[PDB]
């Protein structure tokens, strides 16, 4: 009864331990076409792929609110981050999955959470952390936690060389309890991919 | 409608009053009313 | 409600599972239109006042309200107590231009001068709390320290210069208070109520 | 002649939440589309309603340890606003902004444990007018549910709001000390292997929860 | 007390190189030489002013100080046209510490370029020698980085060794100046040496972690001084920490086994408790005794008024794991008594080792001040038996005599341990030898003491008449430890009626007078050597005076000038020790 193996472009991912997938703040996208464009932009569909990224290991002895920040886009080495040295102005979503296998015999948990503009948090503040698009991991139920979000920002082509709108947390919410019969140290794993980038303005060429 | 409590009109039409916004071409409320209840189960009672 | 613990999907377990029976219940007063126009007191420079929202303090009810969210759409209308004559000036102007007379002065009439601005601002919709490229930000490195930390604080203030109602000059204003209405707010973020160090944070509430 | 009036007297003072608005000043501003933007929210109760938020217990720790003894009350506390362990609640967060409430306030309690550890628990609500249960045999005669750790790893359970009056105060008194609108308690009944292991606890705004007469907290 | 000042050893260096900032002994292995730090003197390193270097004093024969290369290079390059380092004005050999063929001196204002952007940080800076041997021991020069990491750390601040060969080294800058304390074998030092790697991680590394805001800036391994204090023969850290607790300044002690934390405290705002300590164990029950120094307390006289005279609390330390704190204070008004602390060991043999505590600013001109303690069973003696006084005049920094001092080292052989004390204001570094102690076992007999004016026994020469005579008999034995002469000659004088212008009712038979000397020569740890004569009473009508006691003072002298050694270090005879004692007698009625 379950379709649990996404797909983006030409690369998929098989989870077979699939909560389910949460849409952030829309099921659908904004309008694309924009009047501060003047109708210059179009859809490259070649960079709708995932990429892989590490982001940290989660080990024993990492207290509550060992958090990871990290600012998407990040350095993508491939066709999406050509997009972002050759064109000026562009959005896109974003529908991140992030793995942290280890095994069933496991205990504790860590949330995940793709939140707009993050910067200057305290560790008093990440009580609240649910409020953003999330899904928790533990591996007593699951390995993975696939969220999806759609172009938010305060206006609607963006600069990104100056400018990162979302930003992907994963936070310990209780510690990693290894056992007798667990795994010891699991490493937190990520393929992200961009949804519908829409580049606008061409740069010169740098020679 | 905000914070107003005159059944009067306003005397400046609508365009002097505020700024008008302009269509192109909410979800918290709509995630609330989704929300499971019940049980999972098969209940007794 | 025994749930999908991880699906983070809204369930509400309501109290006819053991039992018993809803009411109706009225949220008029937690409205996001009506809970955040009223006025509320910022603290004036002598002359020169850029009319950003973000300079509401954190502490007051609806500047640590309008921090909840990330993306906020409002009109903007103040009230200021001043002497002499309020020039104010939209958006993007040159700030030589608030000497000027042809912009919307208010003459002086006692005791004070309420006027209502619109949405001046070129983006579709502001933001509490921009961070083009200010934060990485996962943990910050210890930097600064001791007497050189307090300027070291301002290091991570909002840069959209273009987020603003624009600004007032007078010759001296005494006290100006900001109301924010039709208000429209996106994505929230997270709110924080103090920290009890008893068993509950008793205070000295009003009684006869 | 001209339409006589009286200018009345005690009326026309500046208040600061009246539904008077300001004449316009600058007009024929048109602001560019904000349609179909996505993440808005219109009250603040659908935002503390669908999004579920912490607690805080000793340690700083939104999570609840088992205990291995023979006491089994994992957390007992007060139940209020102003408490202790619902402080860092973004229920709590906008109910400092407010004088009163009434309804059910969700709690959420998810098991973190590894599949070998197996639990059950028990959550009561302890009206007030004498001390709060300490064992789960006297706390059987409350308004009570229990739960074990199974398959699906999560329980809700909606608070009941009892009270002599409609309306409950948010702000727990500052002189007297007696907390005299309830406790909730919630204990451990069994665990097997369950050592060392977690229990993470939510706090959701109810069905039928609405607050009531906004007043300013002002970081007190 | 046994300090030679006659003619003490001094040692000079360039003008303004701070000649005396530091000092200590080196032993190696069978020649004798001194260590003075001049931490700002000019080297040969190319284009480095002002590097400061470490100079090796040859005590034998003539007085030359050959310095000693630990770094004869410049400033190296992180990459092409950008230095990583900063050795100018580094204040090499601001603090010097050996222990036998191992010298460590430091750089505390050695600056260095961070591997990541470029910046000047004084992560300081050291370098352990081992006879052939020579390396660099950076501790804070880390990844950890400026201000809230090791990055002001000033590293080799203050050192120490212990007695299981491994390095105590403090820094008062590291964690926004929470300070910090760092321990290392000397194994690890040379054994992980690497000099392409600038930040070496040691495996068996004790340190001081960081810890809350709260902490900051109290100066953490200002100074340093090792000894055990919970009994497993491991010398454990001892810290000042002059500015923890709001300026009142505290003292740490952690465990130099874990670096696990006893913790002292001042009692007086600003008065640097901590900027001295010293570690040594002064009542002879081998348990180390803590001894702090605070130079800026103050102190209030017998008019009730404040005055600057510094303080040292000297802590015995009990088996009960408790300290027995004695404070005491300062002598001249604004001398800074007890900037240095230096235990001397055994200085007199006496039993109980020895402290020295200085007043580098006071004295006449400010010339400089050395107070001399001796210890006992109950504790510290506080009343000094010797005062060590500069003799040199300011030119723009005073001449800060005392300023440091390094003793326990017997570098003469003559069984008894010296002292060196540095002025290094005048760049001037002076030795001071411990002359060999001689306790004297003096006698004094007079049989019969009672006298029968009757007797008149003891029959006169050149009379018919016969007096009432008795005898009078001294005698002196006399034994030191250490080096010195198996011969002891002494001047003994004798004297009848003491008390009396006046006339004296007793004199000598074979010689008529009241007065007798005697050249006396004992031998060391020889015979008592005793000689007697005859002394008689006056005739009955020769005085009206009957009733006062008739007093017989013996008093001797040593010949100092003879008893010399080679270099002329001329014995002293024990303090506290009556260098004359007296007898009387009287006559009945
Ligand atoms: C009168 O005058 C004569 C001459 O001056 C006195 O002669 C003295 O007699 C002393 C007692 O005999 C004598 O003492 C020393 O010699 C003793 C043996 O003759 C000997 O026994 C003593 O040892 C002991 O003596 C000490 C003395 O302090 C006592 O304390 C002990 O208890 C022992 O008895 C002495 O070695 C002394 O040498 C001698 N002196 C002279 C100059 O002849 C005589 O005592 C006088 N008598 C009166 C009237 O007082
Ligand atoms: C018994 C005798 O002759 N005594 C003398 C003494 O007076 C003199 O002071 C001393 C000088 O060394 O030599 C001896
Ligand atoms: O408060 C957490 C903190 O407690 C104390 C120490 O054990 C530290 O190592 C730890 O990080
Ligand atoms: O905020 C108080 C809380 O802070 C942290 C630790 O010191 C805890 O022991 C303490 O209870
Ligand atoms: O683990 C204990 C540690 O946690 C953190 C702080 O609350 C500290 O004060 C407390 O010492
Ligand atoms: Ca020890
Ligand atoms: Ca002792
Ligand atoms: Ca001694
Ligand atoms: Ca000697």
């Amino acid at each position: 009864d379950r379709i649990l193996t996404t797909r983006n472009g030409h690369t998929t991912s098989t989870t077979q331990s699939s909560v389910g997938v949460t849409y952030g703040y829309a099921t659908a996208e904004d309008f694309v076409s924009g009047p501060n464009t003047s109708g210059l932009e179009t859809r490259v569909a070649q960079a709708e792929r995932f990429f892989k990224t590490h982001l940290f290991d989660w080990v024993t002895s990492d207290p509550f609110g060992r958090c990871h920040l990290l600012e998407l886009p990040t350095d993508h080495k491939g066709v999406y981050g050509y997009l972002t040295d050759s064109y000026a102005y562009m959005r896109n979503g974003w529908d991140v999955e992030v793995t942290a296998v280890g095994n069933q015999f496991n205990g504790g948990c860590l949330l995940v959470a793709m939140v707009p503009e993050l910067c200057s948090i305290q560790k008093r503040e990440l009580y609240q952390l649910t409020l953003f698009p999330h899904q928790f991991i533990n591996p007593r139920t699951n390995m993975t936690a696939h969220i999806t979000v759609p172009f938010v920002g305060v206006n609607r082509y963006d600069q990104y060389k100056v400018h990162k709108p979302w930003t992907l947390v994963v936070m310990v919410v209780a510690p990693l309890t290894v056992n007798s019969e667990g795994a010891p140290q699991i490493k937190v794993y990520a393929n992200i991919a961009p949804t519908n980038v829409h580049v606008a303005g061409e740069f010169p060429s740098k020679e | 409608s905000g914070n107003t409590g005159s059944i009067i009109n306003n005397y400046y039409m609508q365009q002097y009053q505020n700024s008008m916004d302009t269509q192109l071409g909410d979800w918290f409320s709509k995630l609330a009313s989704s929300a499971f209840s019940g049980l999972f189960g098969a209940l007794l009672a | 409600t025994t749930s999908a613990g991880e699906s983070a999907d809204p369930v509400t377990a309501t109290v006819e599972n053991y039992g018993g029976e809803t009411q109706v219940q009225r949220r008029q007063h937690t409205d996001v239109s009506f809970i955040l126009d009223r006025f509320v007191k910022v603290t004036p420079k002598d002359q020169i006042n850029v009319l950003d929202l973000m300079q509401t303090p954190a502490h007051t009810l609806v500047g640590a309200l309008l921090r909840t969210a990330t993306y906020y759409f409002a009109d903007l209308e103040v009230a200021v107590k001043h002497e002499g004559n309020l020039t104010w000036v939209p958006n993007g102007a040159p700030e030589a231009a608030l000497d000027n007379t042809t912009n919307p002065t208010a003459y002086h009439k006692a005791p004070l001068t309420r006027l209502a601005l619109p949405y001046t601002a070129p983006h579709r919709v502001l933001a509490t709390v921009y961070n083009g490229n200010s934060k990485y930000g996962d943990g910050t490195v210890a930097n600064v320290r001791g007497d050189l930390q307090v300027l070291a604080q301002k290091a991570a203030r909002a840069l959209p210069t273009s987020f603003n109602y624009g600004a007032i000059k007078a010759t001296r204003v005494t006290e100006l208070l900001y109301r924010m209405k039709r208000a429209e707010t996106y994505c929230p973020r997270p709110l924080l109520a103090i920290h009890p160090d008893q068993a509950r944070h008793k205070q000295k509430i009003v009684a006869p | 002649g001209i339409f006589p009036v009286a200018c009345s007297d005690g009326y026309g003072g500046l208040v600061t939440t009246d539904p008077k608005t300001a004449d316009p000043a600058y007009g024929k501003v048109f602001n560019p589309p904000r349609n179909m933007l996505p993440g808005r929210f219109t009250n603040f109760l659908d935002v503390a309603e669908a999004c579920p938020t912490f607690l805080r217990f000793e340690g700083d720790v939104p999570y609840v340890t088992t205990k291995t003894d023979s006491d089994r009350v994992l957390a007992q506390f007060d139940l209020s606003l102003a408490a202790k362990h619902m402080s860092n609640t973004f229920l709590a967060g906008l109910a400092q902004y407010y004088t009163q409430y009434s309804g059910t306030i969700n709690l959420h309690f998810m098991f973190t444990g590894p599949t070998d550890a197996k639990a059950r628990y028990m959550i009561a609500y302890a009206p007030p007018g004498m001390e709060p249960p300490k064992t789960p045999e006297a706390a059987a005669h409350c308004i009570h549910a229990e739960w074990d750790t199974g398959l699906n790893s999560k329980f809700t359970f909606s608070i009941p709001y009892l009270s002599a009056a409609d309306y409950t105060y948010t702000a727990s008194d500052v002189a007297e000390t007696t907390n005299v609108q309830g406790w909730v308690c919630l204990f451990q009944i069994t665990h097997g292997k369950a050592d060392g292991d977690a229990l993470v606890v939510l706090a959701s705004a109810g069905k039928d929860f609405e607050l009531r007469l906004p007043v300013d907290a002002r970081t007190q | 007390f046994n300090l030679d000042v006659d003619s003490p050893a001094e040692y000079s260096g360039p003008e303004g190189s701070y000649f005396g900032f530091a000092v200590d002994f080196f032993v190696p292995s069978s020649r004798m030489f001194l260590l003075v730090g001049a931490p700002k003197a000019n080297t040969t390193q190319p284009g480095i002013v002002e590097g400061g270097q470490v100079l090796k004093c040859d005590w034998s024969s003539t007085r030359r100080c050959q310095p000693i290369e630990f770094d004869a290079t410049g400033n190296r390059d992180y990459a092409k046209d950008d230095p990583l380092e900063f050795k100018s004005h580094q204040w090499f050999g601001a603090s010097v510490r050996s222990k036998q063929d191992k010298i460590l001196a430091c750089a505390p204002l050695y600056h260095w370029r961070t591997e990541m952007k470029q910046e000047r940080e004084p992560v300081g800076t050291c370098f352990l020698q081992d006879g052939t041997k020579t390396v660099e021991y950076a501790p804070c020069r880390s990844q950890d980085i400026d201000a809230d990491g090791q990055g002001f750390c000033q590293g080799g601040f203050s050192i120490d060794f212990t007695k299981a060969d491994r390095v105590l080294l403090g820094g008062p800058g590291s964690f926004y100046w929470q300070g910090q304390l760092i321990s290392d074998q000397v194994a690890e030092i040379v054994s992980k040496y690497d000099p392409n790697v600038y930040s070496i991680k040691y495996n068996n590394q004790l340190a001081t972690r960081t810890a809350q805001a709260i902490f900051d800036d109290s100066y953490l391994g200002y100074s340093v001084a090792v000894g055990d204090f919970n009994g497993d023969g491991i010398d454990d850290f001892v810290s000042g920490v002059p500015r923890a607790a709001r300026t009142l300044g505290m003292v740490y002690i952690y465990d130099g086994k874990n670096m696990s934390s006893y913790n002292f405290t001042g009692e007086q705002m600003a008065a640097y408790f901590g900027f001295s300590v010293a570690a040594t164990d002064i009542n002879g029950d081998d348990y180390a005794d803590v001894f702090i120094g605070a130079p800026l307390f103050m102190d209030r006289g017998s008019d009730g008024k404040l005055q600057e005279v510094g303080q040292v609390s000297v802590s015995l330390q009990r088996a009960s794991g408790d300290f027995q704190t004695t404070k005491l204070n300062g002598f001249e008004v604004f001398a800074r008594f007890g900037s240095a602390i230096a235990p001397l060991g055994d200085l007199d043999q006496d039993g109980f080792n020895d402290i020295a505590i200085a007043a580098p600013y006071g004295g006449e001109d400010k010339k400089g001040i050395v107070y001399i303690f001796n210890g006992r069973s109950t504790g510290l003696n506080a009343v000094p038996s010797q005062i060590l006084e500069g003799q040199w005049a300011a030119r723009s920094c005073p001449p800060s005599f005392g300023y440091s001092m390094k003793g326990a080292t017997d570098i003469d052989k003559n069984g008894y341990p010296d002292l060196i004390v540095g002025a290094f204001g005048v760049d001037r570094a002076i030795l001071y030898r411990a002359r060999p102690v001689i306790t004297v076992n003096a006698g004094l007999e007079v049989y019969p003491s009672i006298l029968n004016q009757d007797n008149k026994t003891c029959s006169l020469p050149g009379t018919a008449l016969k007096v009432s005579c008795f005898n009078v008999r001294f005698c002196l034995k006399a034994d030191g430890k250490g080096v010195l002469p198996r011969k002891l000659n002494f001047q003994v004088e004798l004297l009848l009626d003491k008390l009396k212008g006046a006339i004296r009712r007793a004199l000598f038979l074979y010689s008529r007078s009241p007065s007798h000397s005697k050249n006396m020569t004992i031998s060391r740890g020889g015979l008592m050597q005793c000689e007697e004569l005859i002394a008689y009473l006056r005739d009955e009508s020769e005085f009206r005076d009957k009733l006062t006691p008739i007093t017989i003072f013996m008093e001797y002298r040593l010949d100092y000038r003879t008893a010399a050694d080679t270099t002329g270090l001329q014995p002293i005879l024990n303090q506290f020790t009556p260098a004359n004692i007296s007898r009387q007698a009287h006559i009945l009625l």
